[PDB]
């Protein structure tokens, strides 16, 4: 039985993402342009990727206990944070008809090609990928998506955390909201191991972050949200 | 070290 906390808990996470997801992609005008030379699209992607990383700070304090932490632990876990909940966020504007992120026209259609063109290897584009392949094939409820978003971000083994059983109380709110509407809200055959497949979605995130963190002249034309959030 | 971050939080 789902409590009636744990539906508030649910009903907080779609709204706090309605508010903070604009699938109107309208905002993608502003950025600079897409040029499809070396790094022709590093400049789009880096706007898109600073724009994103804004809206997940707001996703992020309508978390429910999000607003209890210290402003220090709500800066690390949002720094670790940042680029997995946006391949997260991602997987809904990706198609699996192209494999590419298409954002409502073909400007922001974002396939392999470009991403390399922002200057990045198939070795981080091709994990990613079977990222957002996997997670497409689970089939989320949005209820689900967004938990999924809330429980990456507040992670009590994300570095510089504080008061991790601070974090990880929080945390367990949510897994526990996620364990229990799977049950009573998500049928078979869907249903299937579906709680530690999404945990396992949030180990390969983890990775292509800690692969990205490996992976001067192209600093410039980052953001500067983008700077201080990747150092 | 993150006053933007921190400014958008608060
Ligand atoms: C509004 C949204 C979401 O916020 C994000 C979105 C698309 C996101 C995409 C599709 C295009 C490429 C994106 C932005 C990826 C980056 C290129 C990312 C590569 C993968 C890292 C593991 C690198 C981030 C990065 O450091 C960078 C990008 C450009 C310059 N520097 C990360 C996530 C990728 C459209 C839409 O669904």
């Amino acid at each position: 039985k789902l409590s009636e906390e744990q539906q508030h808990i649910i009903a907080i996470l779609l709204d706090a993402h309605h508010k903070t997801y604009d699938p109107t992609y309208a905002d993608f005008r502003d950025f600079r342009p897409p040029v499809r030379s070396p790094l022709s699209m590093l400049p789009h992607l880096a706007d898109l990727v600073s724009y994103s990383i804004q809206k997940v700070i707001g996703f992020a304090k309508m978390i429910p206990g999000f607003r209890d932490l210290t402003s220090d632990d709500q800066i690390v876990l949002l720094k670790s944070s940042a680029i997995e909940v946006i391949m997260l966020r991602s997987n809904q504007s990706f198609t699996m008809d192209d494999m590419s992120w298409d954002c409502g026209s073909q400007d922001y259609k974002y396939d392999v090609t470009d991403v390399s063109k922002a200057g990045h290897t198939l070795e981080l584009i091709e994990p990613l990928i079977k990222f957002q392949v996997g997670l497409k094939k689970l089939n989320l409820h949005e209820e689900e998506h967004v938990l999924l978003m809330a429980i990456c971000i507040v992670s009590p083994d994300r570095p510089g955390v504080q008061d991790a059983k601070l974090v990880e109380a929080i945390q367990d709110r949510l897994s526990n909201t996620l364990q229990t509407y799977i049950r009573c809200r998500h049928p078979p055959p869907g249903s299937h191991q579906l709680y530690a497949k999404m945990i396992q979605k949030l180990a390969d995130l983890r990775s292509l972050n800690e692969e990205h963190s490996k992976q001067p002249e192209n600093s410039m034309k980052l953001t500067p949200l983008v700077l201080e959030v990747f150092g | 070290n993150h006053p933007m971050l921190m400014n958008l939080l608060k």
